[PDB]
């Protein structure tokens, strides 16, 4: 994936 | 073996089948018998006959005295609210009406009304009807603020302690500070008479209030105050509440070493006195799952929430705010756990259940939606990315955008423009606009989130780290800005390794993006050494896959009360 | 602003007086109602002569305990000819006592 | 009467209860009919009206048992060089009384 | 400016005329042949309304008139459970 | 072996002790100073249980003892609706 | 097969059980072992009608399907002061409210 998990 | 039924349970069925012709005489029965007739009415499915007798306050006061069979009473009450009859509001209004009449009465009648109000408000707050438990507790306070005597200050400060719990849970944070000020005024009035009430519960409720408004600096100070105020004679429920709120305040200031001890002791106390099938044990389980999710122990956090939700679906019933909070907490934990796997089937099912309950029992302009919605608005995003279609992707991203806008509007109306929850919503919107290919809007939202969060939290806080990680992912993968992405990735990596060590899960999502960055810009030595770093990270990640269940990790009597409290207090120096 | 029920035998004068106003104005307001001079009448807050000099707030007629919802009663006698009579304030009536459903019967 | 909740006064009922209970402990003879009526007294106290007197009955039983054990302690301590034998007989009597009061207080 | 709301028992609830016209039925009773100013106060007979409920009615008159167009939050009128049914029929008959 | 469950009407309900011990309260009444093992039968005076409900309690004692650990189909105990509420109060007090 | 009986004499409402093939003399034996009276002292009254000292309960007029333990069949009983065999005085239990 590109970005981290949604906060 | 076919054991014949007890004459008690056989006569109960005969009484229920003859309910209409013997309804008046049932109210003149012992409390243990009278509750069992109503529980048999619920079991037989005759809710309308049962609900027409739980609407009366005095009849419901006797079934509230059966403290043993309260787990059955909660389930009957939740069945009645799902039935259609609004017994929670009817009982609250009946108590307030019958309460305004005996304001001028004698001390014995007012004492009886105060006790009935405490048991009824405690039931309605335990069941989750905070908008209806507030009226009962408001009427109890109105009785207490009539005669300026000795015991009335104690009962009024107890009322104001219970008003914070039914206002923090109802997201009435504007009235929470006023209620705390009134309670502190009454404690000062007590102190003027040489008597000091125990302030642990009030300070724990205020810590919950300040954590809810994202005031972690003040929440940590007030939980320190609450833990200093814990004595040996406190009830188990009060010390459990204080311990779990102090754990939630410690984990959000990233004092994980103290938060783990506080929440493990809270879970141990909840499992001892209350059991494994109690609402308070489920509350401690939710706070334990919050701890485990914040400390990159997500796989155990999912199982902890799954254990927490299964208690709330058994003690309570269907459309309940406690079951809804368990669903929205489990939906987010399953989301973060299955983020890499992509199996957002249970997470979406749990997030949809949470919204399907909160919308039914709360107004559309309520703050508790802003959590549930955004959780769905995360999962709906990741399903949109995983889906190969463009039509379904566009529809899901538009739905997630509507949900994120609604949640951001709710958070702005409740807290303000400069709150940490608003910063979280801005970061989520930035991620979504990155997914929606609106790169300029994503950059603006992420910059707004950084500007709001940097001043509120620490300069090198964990939330700032993950948000600069999101912004670096946007700059690297999408906006092809190859220097700002580099510096933000380095910041995120540094904060992650400073806080969680080398086992932080966001480290891989930073390293892969940074390797892609360097492959885009060159410096193959950097690429080689970061491949080595990623291999080492994978090694430490597979080594730390012990994932032993945290339910038995709290063990049996590892320490005791005023030892975890004492350790937490002495560690503050 | 204090609200009262000046009952004498069976009448019940529903008057409103200022909190700061004295008992003499309370006796004089009956001049426009029963047309008898304030000299030949005295008030009674549960067997308590209410003299002209002392104010309504001094004799316990606070606005909290004599709100319009439940005004505070005050007795009265009209001296007959020269000697005052006892408080013959008759009770209103007995409302039908609804049985308690929790009473065992 | 009947096995229904009723407005029972705790004072005289508890006095009638205590005149039997003091003899249930320390193994003193009571009439069988009296012992069987004390069960109805316990039930009537426990399901009393308006408020059940189970809390008051438990508190009074705790106070009485504390006083009785204190009196037994004083009688044991005031006797020396024979403390063991009379303590053992007192313990046997009090153990039988505890079992029989658990039987009596079963509701 | 005062009217004598005589109940069925004989209690003469002398209430201000401005308060009594809150109820439509008393305003109607004080119109026509009933507005004849016998003595100074118009004796209104209520042979069907007892005293224990007419007192509550007059209290409601002095409560609504005082608390009309109130800026602050208004408290509910205290109606006892034993009086509630008889004061329900008296509130309908008096149209207040 | 045959306890004598005396009701509130003076009715004697001589029944086997094995059956009567199925209720905890009768077992408690037969334990302690109220043992009194005289001529093989000892009475249990119920000062507040009528005969019409104590008869049903004794019939339930026989019913429950005879149907212990039985795989045969167990019919419901025929509690008449006119005595269902009293018997329930006699099923909590007796713990049967 | 088990047959349950609710023998009654005045206030006494003695409960008992006996097989279908059991004899009335066995019921006399039970009453002797409980009420301490010889078998000739009493004669059972099945449905206010005299019962012979011999015979058996199977053909007496009641069986297992009509004398189940949850609904026993009442049986009268009476004694004698050496003569005239005084009549049974079965009173009703009580009037259910
Ligand atoms: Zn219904």
């Amino acid at each position: 994936q590109k970005r981290a998990s949604g906060q | 073996e076919w054991i014949p039924e007890t004459l008690y349970n056989t006569a109960i069925s005969a009484v229920v089948d003859n309910y209409i012709r013997s309804r008046r005489d049932i109210r003149s029965l012992p409390e243990n018998i009278q509750f069992d007739v109503y529980y048999k009415l619920y079991q037989q499915g005759r809710l309308c006959q049962l609900g027409s007798e739980f609407c009366e306050l005095e009849v419901f006061a006797k079934v509230l005295r059966a403290l043993d069979k309260r787990h059955l009473l909660h389930h009957c009450f939740q069945a009645l609210m799902d039935h259609g009859v609004k017994v929670a509001s009817v009982l609250a209004y009946s108590f307030s009406r019958r309460c305004s009449y005996i304001a001028e009465s004698d001390a014995a009648v007012k004492e009886k009304a105060i006790q009935v109000g405490f048991v009824l408000g405690g039931f309605l707050s335990d069941a989750g009807w905070y908008s209806d438990a507030e009226k009962v507790f408001l009427s109890c306070l109105q009785l207490c603020t009539l005669h300026d005597e000795m015991l009335h200050w104690f009962r009024a400060v107890e009322c104001c302690v219970r008003l914070l719990h039914v206002r923090n849970g109802n997201c009435k944070y504007h009235l929470g500070e006023e209620t705390f000020k009134l309670a502190q005024t009454y404690m000062d009035k007590l102190s003027k008479h040489g008597q000091q009430a125990n302030k642990a519960a009030l300070y724990g409720e205020l810590c919950a209030l300040l954590f809810a408004k994202s005031h972690y600096d003040e929440a940590y100070k007030w939980c320190i105050e609450a833990m200093k105020e814990i004595t040996a004679g406190l009830p188990v429920k009060v010390v459990v509440d204080v311990l779990r709120q102090a754990s939630k305040a410690c984990v959000v200031k990233r004092e994980f070493k103290k938060a783990e001890q506080l929440i493990k002791h809270a879970v141990y106390l909840a499992r001892d006195h209350f059991g494994s099938k109690h609402p308070k044990y489920s509350d401690t389980l939710l706070d334990y799952g919050f701890y485990l999710l914040n400390v990159d122990n997500i796989c155990q956090s999912v199982a902890i929430y799954q254990a927490a939700l299964d208690i709330r679906q058994s003690v309570f019933g269907g459309k309940n705010i406690h079951v809804a909070t368990a669903h929205e907490d489990l939906a987010y934990s399953s989301y973060v756990h299955q983020y890499s796997s992509g199996k957002f089937d249970n997470a979406l099912f749990h997030a949809e259940r949470a919204i399907g309950i909160i919308t039914h029992i709360l107004p559309e302009d309520h703050l508790l939606l802003a959590s549930s919605k955004r959780v769905k608005a995360l999962i709906l995003e990741e399903i949109a990315i995983d889906c190969h279609n463009k039509e379904t992707e566009q529809r899901l991203l538009q739905e997630a955008h509507d949900l994120h806008l609604s949640s951001l509007q709710l958070a702005k109306k409740a807290f303000g423009e400069f709150n940490v929850q608003t910063a979280k919503h801005y970061g989520n919107l930035g991620r979504l606009y990155q997914s929606m290919r609106k790169f300029k809007e994503a950059e603006e939202m992420h910059i707004k989130a950084i500007q709001i969060k940097e001043q509120l939290l620490g300069q090198e806080d964990y939330e700032v780290a993950l948000s600069v990680g999101h912004l670096a992912s946007l700059y690297n993968y999408d906006m092809n800005q190859y220097e700002n992405a580099e510096k933000l990735y380095l910041r995120s990596i540094a904060i992650g390794k400073k806080l969680f060590g080398e086992g932080y899960s966001g480290l891989e999502y930073d390293y892969r993006g940074l390797i892609k960055l360097y492959n885009s810009i060159g410096n193959y030595e950097k690429v080689f050494e970061y491949h080595n770093v990623l291999s080492n990270w994978n090694r430490l990640r597979d080594r730390q896959y012990s994932v032993t269940d945290a339910l038995e990790d709290v063990s049996t009597s590892p320490q005791s009360t005023e030892e975890v409290v004492q350790s937490f207090l002495i560690s503050q120096n | 602003d204090v609200f009262l029920m000046i009952r004498r035998h069976k009448t019940t004068i529903f008057t409103d007086a200022k909190e700061s106003s004295t008992v003499f104005e309370l006796k004089r307001i009956v001049e426009g109602i029963l047309k008898r001079p304030p000299d030949e009448q005295r008030l009674y807050k549960d067997d308590q002569l209410l003299d002209d000099g002392k104010t309504l707030g001094e004799c316990g007629f606070t606005s909290q305990t004599a709100r319009p919802q439940a005004p505070a009663t005050v007795g009265l006698a009209f001296r007959a000819d020269d000697t005052f009579e006892a408080l013959c304030i008759e009770p209103f009536s007995s409302p039908p006592e609804l049985p308690d459903v929790m009473k065992p019967q | 009467t009947s096995l229904k909740p009723r407005v029972v006064d705790f004072d005289e009922t508890w006095n009638k209860l205590l005149t039997t209970i003091k003899a249930v402990v320390m193994l003193e003879y009571v009439e069988r009919a009296t012992w069987n009526d004390r069960f109805s007294d316990i039930y009537a106290l426990c399901v009393a009206y308006p408020e059940p007197l189970g809390e008051r009955l438990y508190t009074e039983t705790k106070i009485f048992l504390e006083n009785h054990v204190r009196h037994l302690h004083k009688r044991v301590l005031e006797s020396e060089e024979q403390v063991l034998v009379m303590y053992h007989r007192y313990w046997e009597e009090y153990s039988k009384g505890a079992d029989y009061m658990d039987c009596l207080y079963r509701y | 400016m005062y009217v004598k709301l005589i109940s069925s028992d004989g209690h003469e609830f002398i209430v201000k005329r401005e308060h009594a016209l809150t109820s439509g039925t008393i305003k109607a009773m004080l119109s026509g042949p009933g507005q004849f100013a016998e003595n100074e106060t118009n004796e209104v007979n209520f042979r069907e309304i007892p005293s224990h409920v007419l007192s509550k009615v007059c209290m409601y008159f002095t409560y609504k008139v005082r608390y009309t167009n109130s800026s602050t939050e208004i408290p509910e009128f205290p109606i006892a459970p034993e009086i509630a049914l008889e004061l329900l029929m008296a509130a309908n008959f008096l149209d207040c």
